[PDB]
């Protein structure tokens, strides 16, 4: 009900001018005469009543004023003369009108403007050009006051009728461009434009090789036990929050994070040659930051990290509630490693050797070989 | 009845002189600017003299310096005094405003001869 | 870039409509001389070109456009009598103006406002009022053209302004739709507000009674092992959309959807006396279903599920990845429950029976007493 | 013979009102859940309204306030008061159980046509 | 003594160019990760630049294109290029790695202004 409002205020401000025009006209007028007064209390009046009135339903007030309008400016300028200026109004009218009504009343409006026209063909022939009231210079004034006056009128509404359209629009913009930066941030990009097609139809994304690594908590019903649910709850935010922007710096992808468990993998939006070294290296800054973190008890929090790599596959399921996923037997492997490892170590596999030897160091200890870290010479 | 008659045409030698006068029924003169028109037959009517709210006034070439245009605003009338008159001047003589003048809704004119008789 | 096309659209069809009305204007003057044809040509050819060289660069352009129509005006005007028209021009200019420029250049646009004004105030009094140039009606017929040519020029060009702000406005507001929708389908409406505000705080919410239902599937490593991963994921993307629509014809809440584990949580958006009724009839529906619904494979697909009650709490957390999330004991019960549960079957403990052994059946083997299903009897 | 037949459908202005009637052989209704379909055309048939067993009812969004889902054990029975009818509802309505829903096993429903005849 | 010590900042017109030097001691640079921060007072000082032990980088969207993270192994240093500097970019910054990160066991940074003078 917006389009609304954009009328209805240009049609108010533009009775408020026209009646604030036509006041100082009035004033100025000296031994004019009150056969005009008559009509001229009816004019004013009339215009200053009908954005008082402007409930009584449709749009038949609109164009009521536009009645009024016309009916006045032809009885006052039929007696006067076609030099005092009544041809210039019309034709602002003729513009003007078109911009006051919506668009499902084009034709109407159209009409009007050529109701407009005919009378200002009529009003050079018909009304007696030059009938002069009383004293001349007057109407010098007259005159020179219609030609601004019908510059002024125009200006003013077109410049306010514009106001409001570019200032919705900038409330607009903002209203979506939230929502907007909300969804990508849920989401991946290419993804999100194959949800938002009403076009359904199944995303699975085959990956011949990616990597995955989670991270979980240990005796974390213990520290439950002892601390309120709701701090609890704060203590798991913050130490994921910390997590998140570790992962968000070093570029890889969380894809969940459910209760203690944190979930990370490595190339699936885009493959890269290096993919498992970075996750390598990824878990060692993670460490770092976990053996730092502080819970609310004081006793550090331990960590069992796993990691697996191979082929995967990523995609949307279900019909609701939809997120980004990924599936495959690195998914397993990964599960159990982490299921089996130690306090406070990172566990990996035959694979994750290949990869990681060269450009790594692992020792001691399916067959698993414990990862110490990253080769300190260069 | 908005109408504008003339008067003072007629029939003068090479040379002489005529007060043409023009009165108009149903406006005010005093706002309106104002022309004196005429036509032989050769076009139609070429506009001789013209005069402004305001006082000012302008002319065809071939006539300057020899027709006149004044104004009676407490008649509310305009004149053409016209000098050295010739026989490129015999025709028929108009009266308006630039309204009545584009909307074709004038009056006969008035008749002015040039020759000897 | 929007404002900006519709300024130079609305430009250019105001080019292109003063060209035609000019040259129709130009085909009909007869006998009216040559010494008009020369700046008549000027000016014909001068507007056509603005719109083909509006490159040069910044508003200059536009206000060239103006400066030559200005010029062009005055000059004919001059020569030619006053009640041509050249009088209606300056007018619809003067409110044409204003549109055709943007915003930031109000105070500009005003100014050229007030000098088409100080044309005008003028152009009665200085031009010779009527001087007449070779035939009078032709003049007749030129003051008559003008009127309507100065209605139709503002009538076209305003409304085709509004029909690009409408039209900006519709395909606007069905991309923010979307994404809307899509939001809302993701998380709950309440909590979104809270996500979308700049405004960071934690987001807790304790809940005083709630349960929760887990179901998983049987063997899938097996079923795994003989199909192909991509059919895989289609198969689980149709089960879990007839779960889901189940789901929503319950009214029940979905949290999420882990591999092949699915959770369903009762009452936390809003509580209820009869949450823990409602989530006993679902299982069994959910039992039907799912004892129905078939698997690539042809062996029927045994789901495993146990149900929980008591109070919970509700939130996200981290910083990035968000989603509505649940905790308490009574998901430790359910995961535990779902856990040691047989195959086909539903398992709930001391509690689930208080609540609904009055309205519902149980019975056989913490201890736990298995869920038959509904009382026959009503 | 486990069936559901449909009854009750016909023809109607815009702003009648109708009653559709569901009944079931072949098994216990207390015990059920149970939804009211209908096909357009435009897609499958998307569900209007759904009643549990032990009362709970849901309705489609496009739908509510206006159709109300109402049962009859004694019977074996389902009903569908529809109230404010329009254009959009003229369809094809079906009744069902989860179980028939998700395995195709249905009746031919019951026409309704919202039109001026 | 585990300490971190910036340097470069200073004083530049809009459009300028500048290189902040962040030099460590107490830790190997090879083996570590690392970023550069930056506080105006609107908030807490956010990461616009990410360096990691293998060559990796990463930046905040805000400032991509513009600002460069390298590297110094046999000093044990890490440098900032940054150009087309500009209003908002007048800052505070500040270099660490992801444990003194989290820990706040920080220098005071660097002055970086971006006006004309
Ligand atoms: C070849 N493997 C697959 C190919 C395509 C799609 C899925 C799989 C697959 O192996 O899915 C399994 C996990 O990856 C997958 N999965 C588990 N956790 C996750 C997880 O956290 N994220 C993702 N994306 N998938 C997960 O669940 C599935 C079952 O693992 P469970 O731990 O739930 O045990 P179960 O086999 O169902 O037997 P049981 O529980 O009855 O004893
Ligand atoms: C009093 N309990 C809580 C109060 C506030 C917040 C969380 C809890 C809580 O008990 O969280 C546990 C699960 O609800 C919560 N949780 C598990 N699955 C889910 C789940 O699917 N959804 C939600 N919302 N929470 C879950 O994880 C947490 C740990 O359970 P795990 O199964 O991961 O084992 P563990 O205790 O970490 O020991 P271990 O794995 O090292 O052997
Ligand atoms: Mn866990
Ligand atoms: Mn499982």
């Amino acid at each position: 009900v917006a389009r609304r409002q954009r009328v209805l205020t240009i049609t108010a401000w533009l009775a408020v001018v026209v009646t604030g025009s036509f006041a100082l006209m009035q004033l100025a007028t000296g031994a004019g005469g009150w056969y005009i007064a008559l009509i001229n209390v009816f004019t004013a009046v009339t215009f200053a009543i009908v954005p008082l009135l402007h409930r009584f339903g449709g749009l038949v007030a609109p164009l009521t004023f536009i009645g009024t309008a016309y009916v006045a400016i032809f009885a006052i300028g039929w007696d006067v003369g076609t030099d005092a200026g009544a041809q210039f109004f019309f034709l602002v009218a003729a513009a003007l009108v078109v911009l006051l009504v919506g668009i499902e009343h084009t034709a109407l409006a159209v009409g009007l403007a050529a109701v407009a026209a005919g009378l200002v063909i009529a009003l050079e022939f018909l009304v007696p050009p030059d009938t002069g009231l009383q004293p001349p210079w007057a109407m010098s004034v007259s005159f020179v006051l219609t030609t601004v006056s019908a510059c002024g009128v125009a200006v003013a509404t077109v410049w306010f009728a514009l106001r409001d359209t570019a200032r919705a629009e900038a409330v607009m913009e903002a209203e979506h461009d939230r929502s907007e930066a909300l969804l990508a941030n849920m989401l991946p990009a290419s993804i999100a434009e194959r949800l938002k097609e009403p076009e359904r139809n199944i995303i699975a994304d085959k990956y011949d090789e990616a990597s995955v690594l989670f991270a979980d908590i240990v005796g974390f019903t213990e520290r439950a036990s002892s601390t309120a649910p709701a701090d609890l709850v704060r203590f798991l935010d913050r130490l994921y929050s910390a997590f998140d922007e570790l992962v968000d710096q070093h570029g890889l992808e969380k894809i969940k994070v459910s209760g203690d468990s944190y979930m990370v993998v490595s190339g699936v939006p885009r493959p890269r040659p290096d993919h498992t070294q970075a996750l390598a290296d990824f878990a060692l800054d993670m460490t770092n930051v976990a053996a730092q973190l502080k819970d609310p008890r004081g006793n550090p929090v331990p960590l069992r990290v796993g990691l697996a790599t191979g082929p995967v596959v990523a995609g949307v399921v279900g019909s609701r509630r939809f997120f980004y996923d990924v599936w495959g037997d690195a998914v397993n492997v990964a599960s159990r490693m982490e299921s089996t490892d130690s306090v406070g170590q990172i566990q990996v596999p035959d694979e994750v050797y290949e990869r990681l030897k060269d450009d790594f160091v692992l020792r001691e200890r399916m067959r698993t070989w414990y990862l110490i870290g990253r080769k300190v010479a260069a | 009845q908005w109408q504008l008659v003339e008067s003072g045409g007629g029939l003068v030698q090479a040379g002489g002189s005529l007060r043409l006068s023009c009165t108009a029924s149903g406006i005010i003169l005093s706002i309106n600017s104002m022309g004196w028109y005429r036509q032989t037959a050769g076009n139609e009517r070429e506009w001789v003299a013209f005069s402004t709210a305001g006082g000012s006034t302008t002319y065809a070439d071939s006539v300057k310096g020899r027709f006149t245009i004044s104004r009676d605003n407490a008649k509310n009338t305009v004149y053409l005094q016209m000098n050295s008159l010739k026989p490129e001047d015999t025709a028929v003589y108009y009266c308006n405003t630039p309204a009545g003048r584009v909307g074709g809704t004038w009056g006969q004119g008035t008749p002015v001869t040039v020759s000897s008789h």
